[PDB]
RNA sequence: GAGUGAUUUGUCUGGUUUAUUCCGAUAACGAGCGAGACUCUAGCCUCUAAAUAGUUGGCGAAUCUUCGGGUUCGUUAACUUCUUAGAGGGAUAAGCGGUGUUUAGCCGCACGAGAUUGAGCGAUAACAGGUCUGUGAUGCCCUUAGAUGUCCGGGGCUGCACGCGUGCUACACUGGUGGAGUCAGCGGGUCCUAUGCCGAAAGGUAUCGGUAAACCGUUGAAAUUCUUCCAUGUCCGGGAUAGGGUAUUGUAAUUAUUGCCCUUAAACGAGGAAUGCCUAGUAAGUGUGAGUCAUCAGCUCACGUUGAUUACGUCCCUGCCCUUUGUA
């Protein structure tokens, strides 16, 4: 989380869920930053991952959502802003 | 060459006529206007020229082309078109005062003489038969 | 002929021209019926 | 002779700028350009059961894709269209010619 | 400007509404007179929007009903022109006159509700509302596994209740209301 | 000025002359199955009418008037819903032999040529003479 | 109880016929066949038989519903 | 277009006679209700109580040799492979104990 | 026996009844020379401006609250 | 419906404070002043930003 | 800020909004997610273009004609109205009246194609909800060759005193039967199949064209429209059940794959207690396409065609949201 926050990130959520103590399975959610669900924009603004890992005990699925700044350049990020941010021209 | 085009339009039924400089000719499809089916649907063809008068219609050709749609539909675009027709062709070559004559005669009696009726078909959406109603449901 | 389980022993009559063979030889046995038991109608599945 | 250039991509930005790229070659090498034809969008739909299993309400994915075609019909003998074919290039458009 | 006659036959201007609280929402005469009572109109966006329906047009609306006979106002059509025909030549004057007649006599002007119930008056539109209701569904009843045609049916029912006689399916039904409602005053 | 062709007269009257004409030239060949066959599977019955086939001799030369056509498409043309029983009803295409036959009959009485490119059946030379004048007749 | 119609009329509903149903205002094969205990398709043979014989005016004749009136 | 009753007697020895010999009057044999009969091989038409009886025959035929489908048809079971669970039921509700 | 009286619906004073289907209006009855102003529950839609015909006039509806 | 949400609200806010000369009484001319001076995402955002800044002008006018 | 604390306030008295939507008040200030915005879709209208789309002609042709015109093919120019798909405009509570706290907004009018078109996405926190039978996703347990691996041959998953759920077909003249006449859209194809010929049908046969705005295909669908017979009769409503014959798929059709021909022709006369879905191009009726597919649709996912009655409300029933209140 803090490696992404630094890298330049609006928002990161990272979500750890199977048998991580204890039989009884359980997820754990960090987030930080902030961050869209609902909407068109998500599909440019997040970019989503998914993996599994085999240990002893079972199987634990990661999941990672990172919303990317805006960048005019086109490189970090969307090139389009947010459709609601409404920037201003400085008189 | 006196001539305009024009469009009526219903549901998924559109019907083009072309109205020329002629000698008081109603065609659509190459058929009479009184020959189209259904019968009953045959005044609503009629209504324009009983409503705005032959006298005013014997000077042109309109040739109306349609298709799409159904019976009810390509007849309501049908005379849509030929209403629009008339009043485009008096529109360019006719004095505007007879062009807003023609308007109101036909505004007064009916608004879909002249403006399409925009309502179509709602898409249908799963977990039902159709746009709104939805299968049976079993509570036990 | 196999009925899936045995060897139904069957006689072929002039009769049986123009038939399957497993048309006489019975795959299933008939149904004789035994009193439904709780699942059987909705005041007894309580 | 009659070659046609069809463009063919799944989105409409690179498409258009493939094709406007192609006719601004032609009318710089003062070529008989056609303007592109829009072939009608070809919808692919795949409607699916969102669980994998037949447990919970019916629900469904409509998934669709669109796939859009431009033409183009050139009266060029000479070499130019090479020139002007090769200089334009776009990710997720593909482009042929035939000599029709 | 010519003068506008339900299917070419009938005249519309010579039509009256002896209920002035009705006047207003049986539409015949001036911006209501349609050559065809098939208009296809959007009368339910608001409200009362549904008052300024063409009262033929409500009857063709209304006769089609049943679903086995949804959707077929052609049919229904043909079924009032048939039947007003059969008006005129069994009474003699306008069948549309006797229409409106028997709408305005086939309203129940007091009915119940649950508020046991009590006594209540009824609106001018639901009034109309229910006088061609009654009136089709009388129509409908008489027709239904009988050798008379809707059409005939139709014709009979309309002309009992422009008479007012106590032998419509709608005069009956009206006169069962109006009883219950004022016996539950 | 109107009434010169099969379009600006009615159909039902157009085919019922067309039938009545065919039948007076009794040039048409009549097959012999004519009263022991079915017009198609989604029909019940055979026809009520013997002369049947100059019936749809008849309607089959009128449509050619129209648009050409093949056997295929005219047994489109001429089937409808069929019901299945307790099943819900599908559309089924009529029969063939009878379109054939009747197309057949009026190709020997030079009604009825093959399309130029060879894709199916135009109405003939003198197929639009006949049925023109036919019109004219009905004339009114 | 069932409608006892006859198939083909008898001399007496067809004198009947003859006499009183052309003297009706509203004439249709239903109501001549109330009246005389016929079938409507021969209610409705005998008024086309009255028609062209001009004692009858028709005034509709839909497929679905004919309807006759004095002459 | 003509009511039975005024048929006279000889059109009614005309009809049954053609009725009895459809071939002689050129009625093809697939018109016919019994085509290429399984013991005779004649293609005929079957005519009031000759339908019942044929139908006797067949299912007893089929029982004799013992046919799956005259074993149905004789057990009183439903013989063109209809399912029986839930339609068919003629019969009184029974209950649970 | 009250003749019947037709009165004029000056306003609309709300929704009543157990499902609200009723409507609550004040009435003015027309040929009135005392111009006599009521209350009454009534059935379907109604606006201002319509006419009812009250078979009886004597009755008046309880006031909403 | 139509009430206004704080994007809106706050855009016109902003926009009249800053570009109060530019801003008249007519509701075409302020969307043609908000196309030039605001970089906004969606034409209907862009009207309902000149609608509400409108409807402000005509209060301004009348008192603070 | 308030409390020792669990926790509270922020996240509200009030008004308003589909909306924790806004106005405003305020021991809170400043923010985030969700809502909205947003993407696709439906209009209605102006610039780009169109030998895979079309029109207006001009030019030949061949019919009719009441002689003035009508229909019809086969084609070289002008143009995009129609068709297609890019780029844009357009609608927002902006204008008028009333109302409202000089607000938020609400109601009506006007202008208008339109003064809430339908979908997609969709928060925190949860369920021992379903899925180990989708998976070279998987822990542990079991089994591992007289296998619980794999394959091969048969049978079953359809078996029938009975109960329940989703449905199809009907109970009929607002109809059924034989004619005649005509209007779609979504979309699919190496397999669609045109068109000839044969056959009563089913289907058979020689194959054109197409990998597609080019051919199937101007997608001649149904309901519906006009006529003929039938007329209240379980009958020309209904077509379950069953017999015989016969095409096609497939290695194979028995436990009938499906269809076609003749025959048999049952219950059903509008359905009790109960109970479902639904607010406009909607309900309902009506057929078509696609998925499944060697063959088999009464199922599902979409498409159009014909097209309404009723209401524009309420919290009575069933529930949901917010606040106060009581609780063992």
């Amino acid at each position: 989380l803090r490696f992404i926050m630094e890298s330049g990130a609006q928002g990161v959520e990272v979500i750890v869920s199977g048998k991580l103590r204890g039989q009884r399975a359980k997820a754990m959610k960090f987030v930080d930053g902030l961050m869209i669900h609902s909407g068109h924009p998500v599909n440019d603004y997040i970019q989503q991952a998914v993996r599994h890992v085999q240990l002893r005990q079972g199987v634990i699925g990661i999941k990672v959502k990172i919303m990317l700044p805006y960048d005019p350049r086109g490189q970090n990020g969307p090139r389009n802003a947010l459709p609601d941010h409404v920037q201003i021209v400085e008189p | 060459v006196q001539s305009v085009q024009t469009f009526g339009r219903k549901k998924t039924a559109t019907a083009v006529a072309h109205c020329k400089k002629g000698q008081g000719l109603i065609k659509v499809n190459g058929r009479p206007l009184e020959f189209l089916e259904p019968q009953i649907l045959r005044i609503k063809l009629q209504e324009p020229l009983l409503l705005v008068g032959k006298e005013r219609f014997q000077d042109v050709d309109i040739r109306i082309r349609v298709s799409g749609g159904g019976h009810v539909a390509q007849i309501y675009a049908v005379r849509q078109a030929l209403a629009k027709a008339l009043v485009a062709y008096y529109h360019k070559y006719v004095d505007e005062q007879s062009k807003r004559e023609l308007k109101n005669i036909f505004a007064a009696y009916d608004k879909s003489l002249l403006v399409a009726d925009p309502r179509r078909r709602e898409s249908k959406k799963f977990g039902g038969p159709g746009a709104r109603a939805r299968y049976q449901k079993s509570y036990r | 002929i196999y009925n899936g389980k045995v060897f139904n022993q069957t006689e072929i009559k002039p009769e049986m021209i123009g038939f399957y063979l497993g048309e006489f030889a019975i795959s299933y046995k008939p149904v004789k019926h035994g009193r439904p038991g709780i699942g059987a109608t909705h005041s007894s599945r309580f | 002779h009659r070659i046609r250039l069809t463009l063919t991509s799944q989105n409409v930005k690179p498409l258009e700028k493939v094709c406007a790229q192609l006719i601004d070659g032609a009318k710089n090498e003062h070529l008989i350009v056609k303007g592109p034809i829009r072939m009608p969008t070809k919808v692919l739909r795949i409607t699916t059961r969102k669980t994998p299993c037949g447990e919970g309400s019916k629900t469904w994915d409509r998934f669709q894709m669109r796939i859009h075609k431009r033409l183009i019909n050139l009266h060029a003998p000479a070499e130019v269209l090479r020139q002007i074919t090769s200089i334009s290039i776009e990710p997720g458009v593909d482009i042929e010619v035939t000599r029709a | 400007a010519p003068e506008v006659a339900l299917f070419g036959k009938w005249s519309l201007q010579s039509v009256n509404v002896s209920d002035i609280s009705l006047v207003d929402y049986i539409p015949v005469k001036e911006k209501s007179a349609k050559y065809l009572p098939h208009s296809a109109g959007r009368f339910q966006v608001r409200r009362f929007r549904k008052a300024a329906c063409p009262i033929v047009e409500r009857l063709a609306n209304s006769l089609m009903m049943h679903g086995r006979n949804n959707g077929k106002k052609l049919m229904t059509v043909r079924i009032v022109k048939h039947a007003f025909e059969i008006i005129y030549l069994l009474t003699g004057e306008n069948p549309v006159q006797v229409l409106v007649n028997a709408v305005i006599n086939s309203g129940p002007r007091e009915d119940s509700t649950r508020i046991r119930r009590q006594a209540v008056d009824v609106a001018p539109l639901r009034r109309v509302n229910q006088a061609i209701w009654l009136l089709c569904t009388g129509a409908r009843e008489a027709a239904f596994r009988n050798v008379k045609t809707i059409a005939e049916c139709l014709a009979d029912e309309l002309i009992n209740a422009a008479k007012g006689s106590s032998n419509s399916y709608a005069i009956k039904k009206k006169d069962e209301l109006e009883r219950v409602a004022k016996s539950n005053r | 000025t109107r009434a010169t062709s099969i379009k600006d007269v009615d159909q039902h009257e157009a085919t019922k002359s067309i039938a009545h004409f065919l039948k007076k030239s009794g040039k048409v060949k009549v097959p012999e199955w004519s009263d022991l066959v079915k017009l198609g599977v989604n029909k019940e019955l055979a026809p009520v009418d013997p002369d049947w086939f100059y019936t749809r001799a008849a309607s089959l030369a009128r449509h050619l008037y129209f648009r050409p056509a093949g056997i295929g498409a005219f047994k489109k043309v001429y089937g409808g819903n069929k019901r299945r029983g307790v099943a819900p009803n599908h559309f089924q295409t009529s029969a063939g032999n009878c379109l054939r036959k009747a197309v057949q009959q009026l190709e020997k009485i030079k009604w009825v040529e093959k399309h130029p490119d060879g894709k199916g059946r135009i109405l003939s030379k003198q197929g639009r003479k006949d049925l023109d004048r036919i019109a004219t007749s009905l004339r009114s | 109880d069932k409608l006892n119609n006859m198939v083909l009329f008898d001399q007496a509903t067809y004198d009947k016929l003859y006499k009183e149903v052309i003297t009706y205002k509203l004439i249709t094969p239903s109501v001549v066949s109330e009246r005389l205990k016929v079938r409507a398709s021969l209610a409705k043979a005998g008024l086309k038989e009255l028609q062209a014989k001009g004692l009858v005016k028709c005034v509709v004749h839909h497929h679905g519903q004919v309807v006759y009136t004095r002459a | 277009n003509k009511r039975a009753g005024e048929l006279t007697e000889e059109d009614f020895d005309k009809i049954v006679t053609i009725m009895q010999n459809p071939s002689q009057y050129k009625i093809p044999n697939w018109f016919l209700n019994r085509q290429k009969d399984i013991k005779d091989g004649k293609t005929g038409q079957l005519l009031s109580t000759a339908v019942d009886n044929k139908l006797r025959e067949d299912l007893e035929r089929m029982k004799k040799i013992r046919l799956h489908r005259g074993l149905r048809h004789y057990w009183g079971l439903r013989v063109r492979g209809q399912h029986t669970k839930t339609t068919g039921r003629k019969g009184r509700t029974v209950g649970v104990s | 026996m009250d003749k019947l009286t037709l009165a004029r619906v000056t306003k609309v004073i709300g929704r009543t009844g157990s499902q609200g289907q009723c409507t609550q209006v004040r009435v003015e009855f027309i040929n009135d020379q005392n111009n006599r102003s009521i209350i009454r529950n009534v059935k379907g839609p109604v606006r201002e401006g319509d006419i009812l015909t009250l078979l009886e006039s004597e009755r008046e509806a309880r006031r909403l609250r | 419906s139509r009430v206004r949400t704080k994007t809106v609200k706050k855009a016109s806010r902003v926009l009249i404070e800053k570009y109060y000369t530019r801003m008249t009484n007519d509701f075409h001319n302020n969307k043609r002043v908000c196309d030039e001076v605001a970089i906004i995402g969606s034409k209907p955002l862009r009207n309902k930003i000149a609608g509400y800044i409108t409807h402000l002008m005509r209060r301004i006018e009348r008192g603070p």
